[PDB]
Parts: structure tokens; C-alpha cells; sequence
């Protein structure tokens, strides 16, 4: 009785002709989706393509100068003060910087911005040069922009550390810039192909001190670069090999494998007689293991240690004479021992000999292997130019979760004439577009599902580019020892409740294939508090072209939604004259969702705010305008109107009844209204509605759901507020089912103590 | 013979420039790189 | 005169950490060294040259005291008691 | 809680079904000092009357549950919680920070994936003379 | 050598006076004979 | 050097030897001046 549940359903029947009941196919809006999240990454893809083509050629139409006198690179430094007020070959720019709501930094968008790293100066011959013929590159960038102006990164990270990123902005932001475009994920993942790494330490006597702390440290940044195509196991041997963790044969290089190996590895002692031919035996084989998932290709052994006097020719004969295995051996430490063997070692096994005498070498010593591992793709020629996407990660420039399309170039200088190939087999380095998450999310409109009903994504690996439970957080790794570089790689499994049909859809998912599945499930609250018995509809397709694959999740009640009419100038003003501000005295106090009618309309955290100027913007031009939603706001409108009628007619004679302290509505469109004025502080729900747990929670139950309040909690506990109780409302048109909004009161605990 | 970069790698005087990150304890420093000579040498008689 | 007096030095305020990589002895008074404003003198410290020299034992100032006869190493001992004590007397000790 | 309010009750209606819980790990959550282990109830069985004979250390208490039908409320009846003492485990529903599982299991049993299908390992034509010992 | 032989591998680095090898014993050795730095050696060996 | 002690001190470490030959360099030109000495240039210290 104290809150109407008759009478909103009675009011949604006898105010028909104002709205109609249209469907949600799911077979087609997950096509429409998939579509466009395609045609959106075409779009992405065509820019890296047309990059990649214009630096080679720029680059294999350029001169080796060797002097620059004076001013003669024209660039702009993205670390360099904006007012020094004050080399060798190079003039800065001095650009201005207005704004940009769509990055949220300072940006111009004249020139291009180039960022160095701290460790390779800025006036090398081998910078300069990349400092001019990149210099071209502008123009494409421009050009890239103005085709396709929601374009938010361009960047071509180079083969000798500087990266140039189109929409000139300083870099970011104690605070010593260790950044390396040669290490960030985007950039391992185009200059070389997933690799099985098995990395086999020395922990004989001899290396102990110094040597010891090094390889540990050369180790753990080693790991750092695999992604989760990659496979990797660490073994360790001073007379006989083991492994140096619980695992056995391989494992993906996830975030928490990894932390697994790093952990084993920073807990090793080093002590014994070093013997070559029983380590690499058991690299050997446990690179033939087949039993176990893997890569399956590009199978390396990198070899830690300090120096000896064993070659082992007779285990790389028995092993390794196809040569089917590549060698990497680093002498790690600063010491004096026979460096002959090893060497021996990568230029027999189609190798690399690295030295790594200090901490200062051991990125550069780390990141460089893929330079070999490119070789083979780079005399594919134009084989091996493929886009290819990477995980959710956050974004270096504080842009949030962005994913990077990735395509390598390649130096192609004495080709048209056949000249050069001896150092042509190294790319020159990887193009990438950034395209954030919030577009994607844009290409899937989600305000004609019910609150319960979402958009997610799955790649080969489960992991997943869409899901409500994604959050702009690292993830985490394990329990936080006492005393932004890695991806959000969140599987599907893990940002749900896990289940034996979902594992049966996730690998279908993964497969490439599309169906139904309409199947009784177990969904989790919003608060996190509450598990409800749901049944729900999971429709998914592959997005082709891609190798993701999209899924859209629908109970059975959100088949049918509810589209206002056009109607007429006349019902506009009468409607919206409802939540005036001034107004929420004889119709209680009004929330709005802050969803973006309008491109003008911005959205604020504080609803009064937003509430002020979308009622002094439906008072400006008219409700129905270009730039803006017309079925958002139709909707909206028709919300209030219906909630206004509700509240006045029912609510407005009673005034105040014995067992209840505010009765409140909350619906679809976005709009909240708790009838005392006074209650309205006490209101501490999302102003947006598809976010309310009660609401969420109300809609899978054809029967009251109370709601318990927070327990020691800073605001107004069970006595001031009181116990909120919800009711779904259900409305039953032509067939049809629907369920619209969710009405409720709070019960004051003091009558009902006194009635207990 | 007695010139030394303060950066340990580089070991001309030409790659001796810019900064370069000195690592001490649990603490990342950049420094310039500066070609130097040793406090007592050899290049000339008075010298020696 | 010296015995014990190398175990306390400039300890951070706020945890049980050494203020600097190389740390020194200090005093609580003014003509000691005294610790800036983030630190205080906190009382067990190893010691200068990791504890092997000072003077904690006969043994120890055996060792100590042959050191300085050798005239290696015994100026950092007059800088360190003077840390600790205070220039007026030390001079007093190593210059006989 | 109840379970924070009396650890027994709590527990012997999980065990006689009264209540189910199921478990899962939120690997996007901060900590103070991270993986953090969450737990949510529900009823299971759905069926109204509940009652029986809890039993503390040398003492008997005797409950009797029944639940609301039009609500999701139960009403729980228990003899007394002073009378007969029960051993106070406390059962906490809040989120406790935790190590995720345990990797060596997982991998042991891993979930399925699809590998990319292209790969450029090898090649006749490439130059392994760039070994690196020679040009150092 | 014997007392302080593969001894000398602090985790900060091996000094430039260690007992490995006999050139750098010989030169250990005399190096305390002229009395310089001959506390330092001392502390080295104590430490090890 | 500043007061007629120290400067005895400093004179009988030297004869003693401790590290005269840095205490050397640490004199020579170009050295900061104190900041009461009346100079408010990097000009102190002799080749002397
Ligand atoms: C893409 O590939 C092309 C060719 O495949 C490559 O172009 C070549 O670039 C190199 C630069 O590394 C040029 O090198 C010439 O070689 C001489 C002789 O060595 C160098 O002169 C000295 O060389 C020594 C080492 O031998 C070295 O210290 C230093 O380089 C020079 N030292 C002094 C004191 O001069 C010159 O570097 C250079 N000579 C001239 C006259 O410029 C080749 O000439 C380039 N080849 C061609 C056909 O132009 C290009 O760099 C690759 N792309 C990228 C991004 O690296
Ligand atoms: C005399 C002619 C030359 C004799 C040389 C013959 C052989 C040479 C042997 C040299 C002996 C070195 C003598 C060193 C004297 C003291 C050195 C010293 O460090 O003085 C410390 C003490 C503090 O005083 P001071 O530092 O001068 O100023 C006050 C605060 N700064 O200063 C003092 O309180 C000391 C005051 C009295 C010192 C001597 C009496
Ligand atoms: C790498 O650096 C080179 C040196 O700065 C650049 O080469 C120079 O580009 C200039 C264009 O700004 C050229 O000037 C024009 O050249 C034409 C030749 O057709 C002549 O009319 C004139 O010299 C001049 N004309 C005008 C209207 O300015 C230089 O000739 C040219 N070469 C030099 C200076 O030796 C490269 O552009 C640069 N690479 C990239 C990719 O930018
Ligand atoms: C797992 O790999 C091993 C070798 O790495 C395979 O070898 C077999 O091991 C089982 C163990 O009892 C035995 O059948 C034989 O020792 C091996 N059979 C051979 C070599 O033919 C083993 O086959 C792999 N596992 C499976 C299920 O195939
Ligand atoms: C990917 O391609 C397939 C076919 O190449 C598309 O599926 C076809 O869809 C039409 C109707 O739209 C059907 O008539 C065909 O039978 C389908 N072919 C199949 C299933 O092999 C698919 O739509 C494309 N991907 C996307 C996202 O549209
Ligand atoms: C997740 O919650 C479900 C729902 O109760 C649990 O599945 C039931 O588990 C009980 C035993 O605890 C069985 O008797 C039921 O047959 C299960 N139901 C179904 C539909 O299988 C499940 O155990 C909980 N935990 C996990 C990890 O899934
Ligand atoms: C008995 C001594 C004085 C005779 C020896 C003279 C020689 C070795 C010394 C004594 C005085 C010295 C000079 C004293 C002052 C200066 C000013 C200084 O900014 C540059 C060097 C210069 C010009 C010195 C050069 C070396 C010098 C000439
Ligand atoms: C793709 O680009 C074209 C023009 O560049 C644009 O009209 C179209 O809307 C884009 N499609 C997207 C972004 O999905
Ligand atoms: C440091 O200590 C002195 C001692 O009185 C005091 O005057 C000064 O304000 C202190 N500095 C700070 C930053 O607290
Ligand atoms: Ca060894
Ligand atoms: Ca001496
Ligand atoms: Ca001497």
C-alpha cells in the first residue's frame, strides 16, 4: 500500500498510445555490434597500414648524413620545460598547447612529439638520422587525423628508443623517466612471433656475490618481457639441473606464473661445479615436451652465466643438428673467466652472446633478443605485416584501458636495385594506434537492455575486452607483502561466477563459433553481498575480421523494451515541467541519470548540477533538436511524466503514514524521485539507474526483496533512514512482458520494533 | 691512457655524453656523463 | 674515555633506518654532532668501519691502538671522537 | 552478519542447509597493507519449515526457523544463546584479503586457449654471421 | 690464499686486493708490507 | 685552515701522511669561497 505497485501498472496500461513495445532480437544486435567493432578496427588498421608504407618508403629514399651543423633537425623534445628561456644539430619547437576533452591532456596538434630515453643521447649520429627521416611521418600523421578525427595515438616506437606520437603533448608528469619504447607490450608483440623460453641459470659456486644479485635482477626483467602467447620455464643447475619452481614442463608467461618464477628465482644460493652438458640436456628436453600446451614455435634457451671452459659439442649434436633450437648465452657479472665457449655457443646455435657487467645494462642486454627473433618474419616480406591487437593495459599518457593495433617496419634500402640484405633482415621499428575501451563501449549501446542484460568480448586467450566488472586497476597478483606496466588481464571465468555451462560457452567463444544458450544461472549482486537464482540468455558471435568474439547476455524479461512516441510540443513542456528544481516540493525530490543526451550536455558527479543544466537545456531550442538523442529523451520525458502522475495522484494524499519514513520510484529512464523532501539527503543510491543493486536485485524476484542497510558505515545507519524494501513493477501489454521500474519504501525501524 | 667516463660503459669521449642513471640502494639517480681525467697521470714529465 | 661511545648515530624519526648510506656518530649535545631536523640519536649503532674498530674491549683498543701506531687509518678516529665528544680534548689522546 | 553475531547458529545453518555459500576471488580490489576471497549466501532449499536441535559443548540448544513466503526473510527461532555454550568461530561474510589460487594446481590443469596459427621461426635464406662475439 | 681464498665476493663486488689468484696475493701482500691501506685489507678479511 | 689550530692539525695529518696529497687537490683554484669571506665568486684556493 505505501508504495504504489497496482497503480504504476494501472497507470502504464491506461496511458498507452503514448509509448510501443518493440523488440530486442539478439541474433541482430550482437551482428550489428560485431560489425561495427569491425568496421571501427578497419578503420584503425587502414592508418598503420598507410604509416608503415610512408616510413618505409621515406626511410629508404634517405641519405646517411654523418654532421649537422647547428640547427638542422627540427623537432620537439617531450621532455624539454616549456620555459627554459635560453643542440648539437638539433632546434626545438616551441608549441602551443590549448586543450582537448577527448584525451583530457594539454596537446597541439602542428607536430608531432618525440620522447627519448634518459640513457641514449639526444645528439648521436644514430638519433639525428632517425630524427630527420622520421620527420616526414607528420604529414601522414595530419592526414591520419583529419580522415578519421577520433584518433587518439599514433605512435611509431623505433628500433633505437625514440618514439614519436602524433598530438604533440608533454610527457608525463623522484619521477626519473625510465620509460623504453623497445619493452612496452605493443612493441614486443609486432617486432617478433610467441616464443617457448626456457631460461637456464648457473648457480655454481663461482657466482656467487655480485653475479649472484645480477642474474637475479637480468632474470626478472627477462620475464618481464613475455606476453601471454609466450611459454616459460626456469631451470637452474650447478651439478645437476632442477627446476628452480613447482612448475615442471612450461607455463604461459601470465602475471602470476611470472610472479611464481621471479619469486623461486630471487631465493636461490649458489653453490657447487658447473656442468654444461647436464643442464643443457634438461633444457633440451623439457623443450620437447609436447604433452603440455605451448607456443609451439620459436623455441630459445637462454643460457645465465658467468664463464667457463666447456663447450659441450656432443650435447648440441645429439640435440640440436637441425638446428631447430636458437642459443642466447649472457655473461653476466664483472669478472674474469673464458668467454670463448659461450660465444661458441650462440654462433654455432643461430644465437646471440650478450654481457651485462652492471645493473645498467641489464634492460638493454634484456630487451634486445627480439632483434634476432625478427629476422625470419622480416624475410617473409609482405607476409608477416599483419595487424595485431594487445591486451587491455592502461595507457602510459593517462588515457585508461587501451588496446594497440601493431604493424612492423621493415628497412627496405637497396631493394629497387639489389643492393643490401646483410643488415636489411632488422626492422626498423613497430607502428601503433591506440583505440580506448570507451569506444568500443560506445559501438554497444546498452539503454535499451534491462539493467541485468550487458555487452562483453572475449579474445583466444578468455581474456576479456568488455565486461561490466573491468575496472581501470591493475590486477592484482597476490597477497600485498608489507614494507601500471602490466595488462588488466582479466579471464572471462574470473569476472563472473564461474560455471559449468559458462566454461562450455567460453570455449566456444574462443573457437570462433556463435549459438544460444538460454540456461539457469547464478548472478551476483552489485553490492557484492547477495547471490541471486537468475535465468539468463547468452547470444554471441565472432567478430570477423578479428579474433575476438562478442556475447550479449539477456534475461528472459528484457526481450521487449518499451520506445516513446513522438507526441506533441504540448506533452514536452507539461512533462518537463515536472522536475524543475523549485517543483520537487509537491513531487519529491528528483534525481537524473547522468547518461549524455546531447554532445553539448556535460556530464557532472554532482546531480544538482547536471540536473540545473539539463533543465536549462530543455528549456533552450526544444526538446527535440539535432546534436542529441531523441529517444533518450523521449524516454526521459515519458519517465517523468508517468512518475509525476504516480506521485501526485497517489502519493500526494497521504501525506505521511505510520510505518514508512520515504517511499521512493525508480525507473528505467533515469529518473529517481523519493517523495518526502526532507528524505532526499538521506538518498545515498546512484543517481544513474542502471547501477542501483537494489534495482538489479528487485528485477530477477516476482516478490518483495528487502535490503539490508550498512553496518557501521559514516552515514545515517538503520535509524535514521530506515530498512528499504523494493517491489519490481511488472506490466503486461498486448503479450508482452515488461518490467519498467522498481518501487519501494523505507521502513522505520521504530514502529516495526514496536509491532515485533 | 688515464681518461675515464663517469658512466662505465661508455669508454669514448664522444659516447660520453647526456645523463645516464647511476643506481644506488632501493633509489634510481640521473646523472651527467662527463669525460674526465684522473687526479694524478702521466702526460707530461712535471706531471709524472 | 671512548668506550661504547661509536653505537649511536642519526636514526630516521620515524622508523629504526639510518638517515644516509654513510652514517657518522652523533650527540644529544651541542658540542657533539647534532642530527638535522628528520632524524634523532638513536642508541645501538654497529659502528664506524662496520664495528671492527673502537673501544669495547681491551681487546678491541689493543687492536684499535695498533692501528694508530702504524699512523694508517687515525685521523678518521680523531674526526669520529670528535663527532661523539667534542674537539676540545680528543687531540689530547692520538697527538701523544 | 549473523555469523558475526552468533557463530554457531550461523554455521549449523549452513551445514542443515538452511543457507549455501559460494565463493569466488575479485583480483581487481585494493588493499591496506591485492587478491581478495569474497563469499555471498543464499538460500537453498526453498522450502519453509526449519527446525532441530543445535548442539554446544555438553549442551543442547533447540531452534526452529521458518521463512516468509512473499519475501526473502526467514524468521529464526533458537532456545537461548547463553544457556549452552558453543565454541565462537566467528564466520565472516566480508572480503578477506588473500593469495589467489594456487598456480601450481592451475597449470597442472589449465583452461583452454587458441594459440595464433602463424609463426615465422625459421628461415634458409637468413645471415647468422651477426653472432655478436666477432662484432665485439 | 689459503685462509682467505674465494672469500673476497661481497655482494658489493670484489675488491681489487683479494687472495684468488697468486699475481693478486703477491700484490696483496706487498701492498702490507709498505703499510698502505693495510687497515682496509684487514677489514676485508674480517668481513669475509 | 681556518684558525691557527686546525691549521696545525691539518700540518701534522699531512706529516703523518693521511691522504696529504687529496688535501693537496682540495686547495688548489677555483674552489667555492665561504660565505662570509667577502668573495661571491667561485675564487679561492692557490696553484700555489
Ligand atoms: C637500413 O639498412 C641500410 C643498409 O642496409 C642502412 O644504411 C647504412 O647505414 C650505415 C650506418 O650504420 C652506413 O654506414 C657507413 O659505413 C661506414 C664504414 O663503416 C661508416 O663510417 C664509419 O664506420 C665505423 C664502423 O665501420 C663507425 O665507427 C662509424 O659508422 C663511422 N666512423 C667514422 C669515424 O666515420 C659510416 O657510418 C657510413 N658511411 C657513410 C659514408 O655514411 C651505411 O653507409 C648505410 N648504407 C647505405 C647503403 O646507405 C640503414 O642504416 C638501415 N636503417 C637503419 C634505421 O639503421
Ligand atoms: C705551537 C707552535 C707549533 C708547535 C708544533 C710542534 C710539533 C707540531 C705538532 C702539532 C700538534 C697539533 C696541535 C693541535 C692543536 C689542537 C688541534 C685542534 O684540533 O684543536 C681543537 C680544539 C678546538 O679549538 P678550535 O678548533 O681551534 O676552535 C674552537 C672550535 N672550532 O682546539 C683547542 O681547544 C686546543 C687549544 C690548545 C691547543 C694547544 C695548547
Ligand atoms: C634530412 O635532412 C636533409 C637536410 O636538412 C633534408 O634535405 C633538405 O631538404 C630541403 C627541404 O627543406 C631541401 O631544400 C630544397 O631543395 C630543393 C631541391 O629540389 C631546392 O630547390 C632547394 O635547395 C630547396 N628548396 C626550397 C623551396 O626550400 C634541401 O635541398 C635538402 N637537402 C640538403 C639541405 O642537403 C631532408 O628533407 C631531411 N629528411 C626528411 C625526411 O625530412
Ligand atoms: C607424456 O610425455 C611422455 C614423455 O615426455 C610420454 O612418454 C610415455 O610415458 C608413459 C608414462 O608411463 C609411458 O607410456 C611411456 O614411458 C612413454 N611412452 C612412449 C614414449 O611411447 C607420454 O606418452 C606422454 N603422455 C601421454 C598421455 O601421451
Ligand atoms: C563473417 O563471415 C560470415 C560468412 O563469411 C558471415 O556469416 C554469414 O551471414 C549471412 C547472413 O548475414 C549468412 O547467410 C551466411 O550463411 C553466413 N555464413 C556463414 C555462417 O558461414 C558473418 O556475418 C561474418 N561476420 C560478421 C561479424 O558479420
Ligand atoms: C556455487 O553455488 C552453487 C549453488 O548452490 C553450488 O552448486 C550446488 O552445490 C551443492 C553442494 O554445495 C550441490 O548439492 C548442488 O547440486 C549444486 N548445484 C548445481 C546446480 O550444480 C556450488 O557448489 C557453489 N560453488 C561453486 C564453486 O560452484
Ligand atoms: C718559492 C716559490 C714562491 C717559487 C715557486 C713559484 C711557482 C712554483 C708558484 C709560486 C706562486 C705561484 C702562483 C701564485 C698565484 C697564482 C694565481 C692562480 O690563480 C694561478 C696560478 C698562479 C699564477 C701561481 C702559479 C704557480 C706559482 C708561480
Ligand atoms: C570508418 O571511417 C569512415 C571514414 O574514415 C567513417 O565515415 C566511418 O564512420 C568509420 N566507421 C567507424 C568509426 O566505425
Ligand atoms: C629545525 O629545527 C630547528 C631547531 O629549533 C627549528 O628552529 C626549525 O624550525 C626546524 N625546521 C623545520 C623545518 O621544522
Ligand atoms: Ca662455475
Ligand atoms: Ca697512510
Ligand atoms: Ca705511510
Amino acid at each position: 500500500t505505501a508504495s504504489g505497485v497496482n497503480q504504476l501498472v494501472d497507470i502504464y496500461e491506461k496511458y498507452q498510445d503514448l509509448y510501443t513495445v518493440e523488440p530486442n532480437n539478439a541474433r541482430q544486435l550482437v551482428e550489428i555490434a560485431a560489425r561495427d567493432i569491425e568496421k571501427l578496427l578497419s578503420n584503425r588498421s587502414k592508418a598503420l597500414v598507410r604509416l608503415a608504407l610512408e616510413a618505409e618508403k621515406v626511410q629508404a629514399a634517405h641519405q646517411w648524413r654523418e654532421d649537422f651543423a647547428s640547427n638542422e633537425v627540427v623537432y620537439y623534445n617531450a621532455k624539454d620545460d616549456l620555459d627554459p628561456e635560453k643542440e648539437p644539430g638539433s632546434q626545438r619547437i616551441k608549441p602551443v598547447f590549448i586543450e582537448d576533452a577527448n584525451f583530457g591532456r594539454q596537446i597541439s596538434y602542428q607536430h608531432a612529439a618525440v620522447h627519448i630515453p634518459t640513457d641514449i643521447y639526444e645528439g648521436s649520429t644514430i638519433v639525428l638520422n632517425e630524427l630527420n627521416w622520421t620527420s616526414a611521418l607528420d604529414e601522414v600523421f595530419k592526414k591520419n587525423r583529419e580522415e578519421d578525427p577520433s584518433l587518439l595515438w599514433q605512435v611509431f616506437g623505433s628500433a633505437t628508443g625514440l618514439a614519436r606520437y602524433y598530438p604533440a603533448s608533454p610527457w608525463v608528469d623522484n619521477k626519473i623517466d625510465l620509460y623504453d619504447v623497445r619493452r612496452r607490450p605493443w612493441y614486443i608483440q609486432g617486432a617478433a612471433s610467441p616464443k617457448d623460453m626456457l631460461i637456464l641459470v648457473d648457480v655454481s659456486g663461482s657466482v656467487s656475490g655480485l653475479t649472484l644479485k645480477l642474474i637475479r635482477t637480468s632474470v626478472s626483467e627477462m620475464l618481464e618481457t613475455l606476453s601471454d602467447d609466450d611459454f616459460v620455464n626456469v631451470a637452474s643447475f650447478n651439478s645437476n639441473a632442477q627446476d628452480v619452481s613447482c612448475f615442471q614442463h612450461l607455463v604461459q608467461a601470465n602475471v602470476r606464473n611470472k610472479k611464481v618464477l621471479k619469486d623461486a628465482v630471487n631465493n636461490i644460493t649458489a653453490k657447487g661445479i658447473t656442468d654444461y652438458k647436464k643442464g643443457f640436456s634438461f633444457a633440451f628436453e623439457q623443450l620437447l615436451n609436447y604433452n603440455v600446451s605451448r607456443a609451439n614455435c620459436n623455441k630459445i634457451i637462454m643460457l645465465f652465466t658467468d664463464g667457463g671452459e666447456e663447450r659441450a659439442q656432443e650435447i648440441f649434436n645429439k640435440y640440436n643438428k637441425d638446428k631447430k633450437v636458437r642459443v642466447f648465452t649472457f655473461s653476466v657479472g664483472q669478472h674474469n673467466y673464458d668467454r670463448g665457449p659461450i660465444q661458441w655457443m650462440a654462433c654455432e646455435n643461430k644465437g646471440y652472446y650478450y654481457e651485462i657487467p652492471s645493473i645498467g645494462a641489464i634492460r638493454i642486454n634484456t630487451q634486445e633478443y627480439l632483434d634476432v627473433l625478427g629476422r625470419p618474419m622480416v624475410l617473409a616480406g609482405d607476409k608477416a605485416k599483419q595487424v595485431q591487437w594487445t591486451n587491455v593495459y592502461l595507457d602510459a599518457l593517462e588515457l585508461g584501458l587501451v588496446i594497440t593495433g601493431t604493424l612492423p617496419v621493415f628497412n627496405i634500402t637497396g631493394q629497387f636495385e639489389n643492393k643490401t640484405n646483410l643488415k636489411n633482415q632488422l626492422i626498423l621499428g613497430v607502428m601503433g594506434v591506440d583505440v580506448s575501451l570507451e569506444d568500443i563501449k560506445r559501438l554497444t549501446p546498452r539503454f535499451t537492455l534491462c539493467p541485468n542484460g550487458y555487452y562483453f568480448a572475449i579474445d583466444p586467450n578468455g581474456y576479456v575486452l568488455l565486461h561490466p566488472n573491468l575496472q581501470p586497476k591493475p590486477i592484482g597478483v597476490g597477497i600485498p607483502t608489507i614494507n601500471s606496466q602490466e595488462p588488466v588481464t582479466l579471464d572471462f571465468l574470473d569476472a563472473e561466477l564461474e560455471n559449468d555451462i559458462k566454461v562450455e560457452i567460453r570455449n566456444k567463444m574462443i573457437d570462433g563459433e556463435s549459438g544460444e544458450k538460454t540456461f539457469r544461472t547464478l548472478v551476483k549482486s552489485q553490492d557484492e553481498r547477495y547471490i541471486d537464482k537468475g535465468n539468463r540468455t547468452y547470444t554471441w558471435t565472432p567478430v570477423n575480421g578479428t579474433d575476438y568474439s562478442l556475447a550479449l547476455v539477456l534475461p528472459t524479461y528484457s526481450f521487449y523494451y518499451i520506445k516513446a512516441k513522438l507526441e506533441e510540443t504540448i506533452t514536452q513542456a507539461r512533462y518537463s515541467e515536472t522536475l524543475k528544481p523549485d517543483n520537487f516540493e509537491e513531487s519529491g525530490y528528483t534525481f537524473i541519470a547522468p547518461r549524455d543526451y546531447c554532445n553539448d550536455l556535460k556530464i557532472s558527479d554532482n546531480n544538482t548540477e547536471f540536473l540545473l543544466n539539463f533543465n536549462e537545456f530543455i528549456d533552450r531550442k526544444t526538446p527535440n533538436n539535432p546534436s542529441c538523442n531523441a529517444d533518450l529523451i523521449n524516454r526521459v520525458l515519458l519517465d517523468a511524466g508517468f512518475t509525476n502522475e504516480l506521485v501526485q495522484n497517489y502519493w500526494s494524499k497521504q501525506k505521511n503514514i505510520k510505518g514508512v519514513k520515504a517511499r521512493f520510484v525508480v525507473t528505467d529512464g533515469g529518473i529517481t524521485r523519493v517523495y518526502p523532501k526532507e528524505a532526499g539527503e538521506n538518498w545515498q543510491e546512484n543517481p544513474e539507474t542502471y547501477e542501483d543493486s537494489f534495482y538489479k536485485r528487485s528485477l530477477d524476484n516476482d516478490n518483495y526483496v528487502f535490503t539490508a542497510p550498512y553496518f557501521n558505515k559514516s552515514g545515517p545507519g538503520a535509524y535514521e533512514s530506515g530498512i528499504m524494501v523494493s517491489k519490481a513493477v511488472e506490466i503486461y501489454i498486448q503479450g508482452k512482458l515488461l518490467k519498467p521500474a522498481v518501487v519501494g519504501i523505507k521502513i522505520d525501524v521504530n514502529s516495526w520494533i514496536e509491532n515485533f | 691512457k688515464f681518461f675515464h667516463c663517469t658512466d662505465e660503459s661508455k669508454e669514448f669521449e664522444k659516447d660520453c655524453r647526456g645523463k645516464y642513471l647511476l643506481y644506488e640502494k632501493n633509489e634510481v639517480k640521473a646523472r651527467d656523463r662527463e669525460w674526465k681525467k684522473y687526479e694524478f697521470h702521466y702526460d707530461n714529465v712535471l706531471w709524472a | 674515555f671512548y668506550m661504547g661511545k661509536f653505537h649511536t648515530t642519526c636514526f630516521e624519526e620515524g622508523t629504526d633506518d639510518i638517515q644516509g648510506e654513510s652514517p657518522a656518530p652523533c650527540g644529544t649535545e651541542e658540542p657533539a654532532r647534532t642530527c638535522p631536523n628528520g632524524t634523532k640519536c638513536q642508541p645501538y649503532w654497529e659502528g664506524p668501519n662496520n664495528g671492527i674498530t673502537q673501544f669495547d674491549n681491551i681487546l678491541f683498543a689493543v687492536l684499535t691502538v695498533f692501528q694508530c701506531i702504524t699512523m694508517e687509518g687515525w685521523t678518521d678516529l680523531l674526526y669520529n671522537s670528535n663527532d661523539a665528544s667534542g674537539n676540545t680534548w680528543n687531540w689530547l689522546y692520538f697527538i701523544p | 552478519f549473523f555469523g558475526e553475531i552468533d557463530p554457531s547458529l550461523m554455521r549449523h545453518l549452513v551445514n542443515i542447509s538452511v543457507y549455501a555459500f559460494n565463493k569466488s576471488y575479485d583480483y581487481q580490489s585494493v588493499c591496506e597493507p591485492c587478491i581478495t576471497e569474497q563469499t555471498q549466501y543464499f538460500f537453498d532449499n526453498d522450502s519453509k519449515s526449519f527446525s532441530g536441535v543445535l548442539d554446544c559443548g555438553n549442551c543442547s540448544r533447540i531452534f526452529h526457523g521458518e521463512k516468509l513466503m512473499n519475501t526473502n526473510l526467514i524468521f529464526i527461532m533458537v532456545e537461548s544463546k547463553g544457556t549452552c555454550p558453543c565454541d565462537t568461530r566467528l564466520l565472516i561474510q566480508a572480503e578477506q584479503t588473500s593469495d589467489g589460487p594456487n598456480p601450481c594446481d592451475m597449470v597442472k590443469q589449465p583452461r583452454y586457449r587458441k594459440g595464433p596459427d602463424v609463426c615465422f621461426d625459421n628461415n634458409v635464406l637468413e645471415d647468422y654471421t651477426d653472432c655478436g662475439g666477432v662484432s665485439g | 690464499m689459503q685462509l682467505f681464498g674465494g672469500q673476497f665476493n661481497f655482494d658489493e663486488g670484489t675488491p681489487p686486493t683479494n687472495f684468488d689468484t697468486f699475481p693478486a696475493a703477491i700484490m696483496t701482500v706487498f701492498q702490507i708490507l709498505t703499510g698502505e691501506d693495510w687497515n682496509e685489507v684487514m677489514y676485508d678479511g674480517i668481513k669475509s | 685552515f681556518r684558525t691557527f689550530f686546525q691549521a696545525l692539525m691539518l700540518l701534522f695529518r699531512s706529516a703523518t701522511g693521511e691522504a696529504w696529497h687529496n688535501i693537496m687537490l682540495s686547495c688548489l683554484s677555483g674552489k667555492p669561497c665561504d660565505k662570509n669571506s667577502g668573495i661571491l665568486t667561485r675564487e679561492c684556493g692557490n696553484e700555489f
